Formats: structure tokens, C-alpha cells, sequence
């Protein structure tokens, strides 16, 4: 499900985060099958947080907020 | 401090051991605050020395 997302967001997307995400669910595939396997959630919602850290002080950000929503 | 990549003192590696203790105790306070946590913390911890590991709790 987040690859049919990822596969329909495509587009919309800070390609830096995007291989930040792409790598790791790529990691999820590394370590699925693993007794021991979670998402990183918290670390993915975090870095994309650094970089609202960096948008946010600027309202440039409706179709960026409605992704990150 | 002349001994660098060489011989080291007993001293430093005492001071190391503190630094060991210190952390430990870290960790003490923090499964202090968070005691049902160990086993999920553990099954990350096990992805070590695990089956030596396994054979003290099997022991268990």
C-alpha cells in the first residue's frame, strides 16, 4: 500500500526524501522475513519533518501539505 | 599520553569501565520509566550474539 501510493505519487515528491523512502521500504525488503522487521515510521515522518522544518515558513505548501497529509 | 595506538594504561581502561557502568546505569533508569519495552528492545538486541544467547535463556 505505501508502493501503490508511492507508485501514485510519483510526482509531488522531494526526490531526496523519495530515495530516503524508496531505499528504506527497499530495507523493508532487506529485512522482511525477519522475525524482528518494523517500519520506520517515526524516522521517515521525522526526516520529512526536517524538511518541513526547512518549507514551512513560507505557506508555499497546500498540494505539499495535502501530501504530506 | 604517549602511549597513543600502542600500550594503553589500566587507568584509561578503568575509565572506560565508568563509562560503561554510566551508560548501563542509563539504561537501568530508562527501562526504569519503560519496563514492558525489553523485548522489543531485546529482539534487536538478540541480532547480536543471539544463539550463545539463546542457550543462557534456553538455559532459562
Amino acid at each position: 500500500e505505501l508502493q501503490d501510493i508511492m507508485t501514485s505519487v510519483s510526482g509531488r515528491i522531494p526526490p531526496n526524501v523519495e530515495k530516503s523512502i524508496k531505499k528504506e521500504m527497499a530495507q523493508y525488503a532487506s529485512n522482511i522475513t525477519s522475525v524482528l522487521c518494523q517500519f520506520p515510521s517515526q524516522q521517515i515522518a521525522n526526516i520529512l519533518d526536517s524538511h518541513a522544518a526547512t518549507l514551512n515558513r513560507k505557506s508555499e505548501r497546500e498540494v505539499f501539505f495535502m501530501n504530506t497529509q | 599520553l604517549t602511549e597513543e595506538d600502542g600500550v594503553h594504561s589500566v587507568i584509561e581502561e578503568n575509565i572506560k569501565c565508568i563509562s560503561r557502568d554510566y551508560v548501563l546505569k542509563q539504561i537501568r533508569s530508562l527501562v526504569q520509566a519503560n519496563p514492558e519495552v525489553a523485548m522489543d528492545s531485546i529482539i534487536h538486541m538478540t541480532q547480536h550474539i543471539s544463539p550463545t544467547q539463546r542457550a543462557e535463556v534456553i538455559r532459562i
